[PDB]
């Protein structure tokens, strides 16, 4: 009687799947942007359209975003001229100055990695970013490799969902994550006041995660994870359509956003909310220690903080990535976590919830658990700048 | 000549911080409206393994120490302008020329390459989006490169210029070796300008720059520590009343400048008179006149009377790329005045004087030195 | 190496006081993936492209490049197309535009086409899916082509969606190989693979003889496929997943630079082509060949093979080689002494449809289905290779003897198509 | 005047199988140096619920039936040409009107009609890649449609040509409702090699205008219309007269020919000594001389000896979108020798004539038709 009782549950135990570590891609200062040089190349640029640059200013002022925020070099030139060279040459520095950081403090070697995730929106050459990784790192010939394009800026969570899924398939595995977005092929080159705010917001960044379902890994692992919840909001017309590619009326491309592009986050929000309410809660709030708002835009964090009646404490990590990263995308919350962690506020059995939302308004959210308590290091994005950086960020940054 | 011409910034690699500023004296307003144009030639060995994004990095951890010139321009409650440090940065340019270093260096008369070498913009007619640093990298069919800065002269002298562009050149080097680390009389009033500063001449000023050697000095010497004294009193004799001397007194406008009125007729005096004369400071009285003005009035110091600067002191060929020396180097001032400029600059055992005139006068001088 | 692969996954295959020894079991055993249906896209006969007319279009285009037309002349000659192939009215304009709105309306076309077949098939309904893959290797708008088909059925907003893009034309075996490890970890549920090309997007612009054959092979195609683990579904479902072996060429800077997408002279991006690169494909294709014997050879080969240390024919009654080229399948026939009727499929696809990038397997598929070859029990190697150059194999196994249909590409012209393809075409 | 000209190629659904060939009789060898021009003009009204993806699947749908309009032109061994069916298409336009329909048919000048809405282009000088058909589908700003071809002689004559329009417009309306399904009339001209062009010494030029039931009934005061008419055409144009009526689905050049030679003073002659001559068939001579040639000599047959075209019975007003007959129709011939030629066409009451002569004899005939 004894067996069939604990063998059932032993046998239908999901595998724990650990997050043993990630590495962020750190800007060099030769790429910094600050707002006056931002605002001085769009009038240049704009030369013909006032209201293109007023718009632009009027973006960056309440933006949130801070002066040491960084743009890939082709951006720099006053009209930028995207190459194809110029976007290998930027997804090759972050991809590989990331993946070399994580294969560092990892000890991890090539041969032991089984999957490799990639996902990067916009940027997507022939020969995937995951061909490029595995070129790069002489990887396994029989290694299960994946390149999610197009899926925005919440992509991130989806990697970690497929890592989850292939390392319950998959016994005794390691997965790496690599989240970036490309700048260089993102940037508008048209002056229609829909497309350009992606422009005003969307700065360098990218993440390099290891997962691992391995029990050598059980004790040295940074969090365990707890859940994943995807919600798509593409039945829906209006979600469907509020972040669309497309081209203007001189047939350049950019990304355009709806008027009531607001409206519907919320929305989305609210709907991963409902659905991971009765996962953690036993007010949601006093389930987590830790919140990660992906830094989509300082009014999204606003509404969360007004809706949840978080604290600026509570709230804290996801400013202070939007004032000094800016809008990295998907791997933004890698770097709100990796704040965290350098204040040393990250405990064992803490708990961290992170969420993130993007184009087709897919919004997901992913609750992770801390394993140790994590000490301060000096490998990670915000070494240089942590001891100072609770900053008081002004409502209107003035020119 | 100049092709493929790309434009860009750069600036400090780090934030100098919220509500910087940078206040401008009494001389650097009087300065606004010159700019300094220099540049350096180096053949293809000293620039081996030297490509833009060295130089660019090397600006970059340059500017820290210089933040203020990448600052922009503002006007505050009276006035009176100063800079705000934003750190929107210096215009960077980079250009491609056909010919090779050899071919432009044995080319005659170096005439053009202020205008082709340098990429100038003057500050204005909208203060707020100037800057007042201008870099052009330019690169030779044969390897070769030149370096020319557009420098504002509120932001310092020739010799702070100077200052500037080895420092550059110190930077890239340590960073390839280790890594990332009363009324005056010397001032003119000229018409209001607002906010586009530039000095306006009603003639068309020319150059002429020549290589008197070690040995024609003494030659005119004879004709009667004072080397310049006397090559200042020749060629004022030449092109013969008011007289201004500007010469060498962190990056300020230290030079000293001083003037001199005369009666005596200059044509019909002794060489050895108008050196004594010329040998034997007015920042007081311009701060003070510039004060009264609320740095609101506008004053031209180049060309309000016949000037004659002292750059053989400078170190114009400061920057080393690689341990060389430009092959060629040369320094000039942009927004001379009607009356003219004779600028000495250093020619190792010689010295190179480029004269700044109306075309005519140009002209008249061509022959009238040829004399002696 | 490869038959350590082989091996090394074939100890953790051949494995699969009462009670504890059958839950030990039950408990243990993989989920049986089901193939339930597909559906193949039918281009219209108003996008058709006969060898005239693209040679004529191109004699117009490339009116100051005589050697580029010479090429894709001598290209298109031996690429054993036939005359019904299909293109996107985008690119039937003497100088093609391709816009991203032609782009989304191709796709559109294609997609919707593909999944409204399945559909009416297998009368699955949308809030019945709860996974869905979209491969299409080079168009990649912002919201994706699963969000898009999300928008157009009005899926669950739980819905697992997954846009695998820039991955060539073997990733429909990629998708095929996550539906499979999703409907593990899933159980009974149903999972939506659509593989596509659109080739608006695709077509290359320039005057580049390295990038122009592109051009001259890949047309028009799409494939959705439902794929289950559910009990009900185990009696209709036209097959089972036996095997899906992937190999990627990646490490190997050679293999790696054979297909890639760059810049030309005039900056227009397109597919360069290496001149190794049919060393590259015969490697990779022996890679995954040695990989998979072991797992699918009889235990008399494999003991053959093992003692002078096989035959494939034997391991498998049908073949699916993608229809990436026709010297591809002259290899692989000569090297595997396949007869003129194993790879009649491929063949056929490829005079037919031409190069429909991922899909050409599914059309493989179904001319063996529409000739009423595909009988119970029947084993199916569907091969597929691309740029990275992954090359990944698929091994199915018939569930149900099928019946010819009507609701296929082959329908209209199946009774003919076992046709004589010559060596070169004359224009 | 004409817009955003967006070129592409249709043809057959079907494909025709390789080696189908079809030969080219001595008549269609003949009149391979003409072509047709016809364009029909429809208002808003009729082309409503049509775009250019409903026209292309028509004509995709209609090819079937005439692939070898799709064909190209090859050269066997002994040098006659054949059409060669391997789908090549027709070549489709795509333009736009900045006018409108009214405004297009108030002008009174239609002479630039054939010309704006036709795309026209002749066979060679490389044969093997001249599509014989081009159609051409004009958008104004009113919303209403021009649909113009231009059609070689080899594929038919007149007829024919009007007979694959109206079939195209039954294929149209079809997939709307239901859903997809020695001679003397020929002139030998020195060789034009693969460039089929009909050369002409001076500057042809077409005049056109109607006349109504009353003018042809006052004319005729001396069946007989057409005879009366080329009567006095052909007396006012004043030995040689060719004469070209309709024949007794299929594409075919059933035309009827006939040539007369006159040995009299055409100059000073009653109108029933002309009438009595042209009512009082050479496809047999021309068979057999462009047989002897094997079909490499070239010979024209418009504007040979002063040709006369019989229209009226062509079905100009055949095409019907929506059930509704175009606004305004008409043909006219491309190519047309020095003799010039004249064309009745079937207007309303009455019949519209249109005449192809030199410059200065079109001047001519103007003077002498402003008083009779
Ligand atoms: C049966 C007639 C079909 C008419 C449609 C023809 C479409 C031709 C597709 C475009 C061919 C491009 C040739 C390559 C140019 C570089
Ligand atoms: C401090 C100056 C660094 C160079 C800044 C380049 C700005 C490029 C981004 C502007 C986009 C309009």
């Amino acid at each position: 009687l004894i067996i069939f009782i604990a063998t059932v549950y032993f046998m239908s135990k999901p595998r724990h799947v650990y997050l043993v570590d990630y590495a962020c891609y750190k800007p060099p200062v030769t790429c910094r942007v600050p707002f006056a040089t931002f605002m001085e190349h769009s009038r240049l640029i704009l030369k013909n359209n006032p209201k293109s640059v007023e718009f632009q200013m009027r973006i960056l002022e309440r933006s949130g975003l801070g002066e040491e925020t960084c743009l890939p070099p082709a951006i720099h030139y006053i009209p930028p001229t995207p190459t194809m060279e110029a976007a290998r040459g930027e997804a090759e520095l972050v991809i590989f100055s990331a993946m070399d950081s994580l294969l560092q403090k990892t000890g991890l070697k090539p041969k032991d990695i089984d999957i490799l995730i990639v996902n990067c929106s916009l940027f997507s050459p022939t020969p995937s970013l995951s061909a490029m990784v595995i070129n790069k790192y002489k990887l396994r010939s029989n290694i299960k490799s994946f390149n999610l394009s197009g899926m925005g800026c919440s992509a991130g969570l989806i990697s970690i969902d497929l890592a989850r899924d292939l390392l319950q398939v998959h016994p005794n595995s390691n997965a790496v994550v690599v989240s970036t977005e490309i700048i260089t092929p993102n940037y508008y080159q048209g002056n229609e006041r829909a497309m350009l705010l992606p422009n005003c917001l969307f700065r360098m960044g990218g993440a390099a995660i290891l997962l691992s379902n391995r029990r050598r890994n059980r004790s040295r692992a940074k969090y365990r994870l707890v859940h994943v919840v995807r919600t798509h909001k593409g039945a829906d017309d209006k979600a469907y359509r509020c972040v669309f590619e497309e081209e203007d009326k001189e047939g350049k491309v950019g990304i355009s956003l709806s008027k009531d592009l607001m409206a519907i986050a919320g929305e989305a929000l609210k709907s991963n909310i409902t659905t991971i309410g009765p996962l953690v809660l036993p007010d949601f709030k006093q389930a987590f220690e830790h919140f990660c708002i992906h830094a989509g835009g300082r009014a999204v964090i606003d509404e969360l903080q007004k809706n949840l009646q978080l604290s600026a404490e509570q709230v804290e990590a996801s400013r202070m990535t939007l004032h000094r990263f800016g809008n990295t995308s998907s791997s933004s919350l890698w770097y709100e976590m990796s704040y965290i962690e350098e204040k040393g506020r990250m405990k064992k059995g803490d708990r961290v919830w992170q969420i993130a939302f993007g184009s087709g308004f897919k919004c997901n959210s992913a609750v992770w658990k801390c394993n140790k308590t994590i000490k301060t290091t000096t490998d990670n994005p915000w070494s240089d700048c942590i001891d100072r950086y609770p900053v008081h960020i002004p409502e209107i940054v003035k020119l | 000549l100049i092709h493929s011409i790309r434009l860009s910034s750069v600036g400090p690699g780090k934030a100098t911080g919220s509500d910087v500023v940078h206040e401008l004296s009494g001389m650097d307003l009087a300065m606004k409206l010159h700019y300094l144009k220099g540049f350096y030639i180096f053949r293809s060995h000293a620039v081996q393994g030297l490509s833009v994004k060295l130089i660019k990095e090397s600006t970059f951890y340059l500017f820290n120490n210089y933040y203020w010139t990448c600052a922009r321009l503002r006007r505050s409650d009276s006035g009176r302008p100063y800079l705000k440090c934003n750190d929107c940065g210096a215009r960077f340019v980079e250009a491609q020329c056909d010919k090779t270093v050899d071919e432009l260096l044995e080319m005659g008369d170096y005439s053009s390459f202020p205008n082709l070498l340098v990429y100038h913009q003057p500050i204005g007619p909208d203060l707020a989006f100037s800057p007042p640093i201008y870099l052009q990298v330019t690169w030779f069919k044969c390897g070769g490169m030149s370096l020319g800065m557009s420098w504002a002269h509120i932001l310092g002298d020739a010799f702070s210029a100077c200052e500037f562009i080895n420092k550059m050149g110190q930077v890239l080097t340590a960073i390839k070796a280790n890594g990332p680390p009363k009324d005056p009389i010397s001032i003119k009033w000229v018409d209001p300008v607002g906010d586009h500063w530039v000095t306006a001449n009603n003639s068309k000023m020319d150059t002429f720059s020549f290589h008197l050697t070690d040995s024609r000095i003494s030659h005119l010497q004879s004709n009667f520590i004072p080397v310049f004294e006397s090559l200042c009193a020749i060629i004022w004799q030449c092109v013969a009343n008011n007289v201004t001397i500007c010469k060498k007194g962190n990056l300020s406008n230290g030079q000293i400048i001083s003037a001199f009125q005369a009666d005596f007729s200059v044509m019909e005096a002794d060489l050895e008179k108008l050196a004594k004369v010329l040998c034997y400071d007015e920042r007081s009285r311009i701060e003070e006149t510039m004060e009264k003005g609320n740095g609101v009035a506008d004053y031209i110091v180049y060309g309000a009377n016949l000037t004659f600067v002292n750059w053989e002191d400078a170190d114009v060929y400061g920057l080393e790329l690689n341990g060389e020396k430009a092959d060629f180097a040369s320094f000039s001032i942009q927004g001379v005045g009607d009356e003219g400029a004779v600028l000495v600059l250093p020619g190792g055992k010689g010295r190179i004087l480029k004269i700044i005139l109306p075309e005519d006068q140009i002209l008249k001088l061509k022959t009238e030195l040829k004399m002696n």
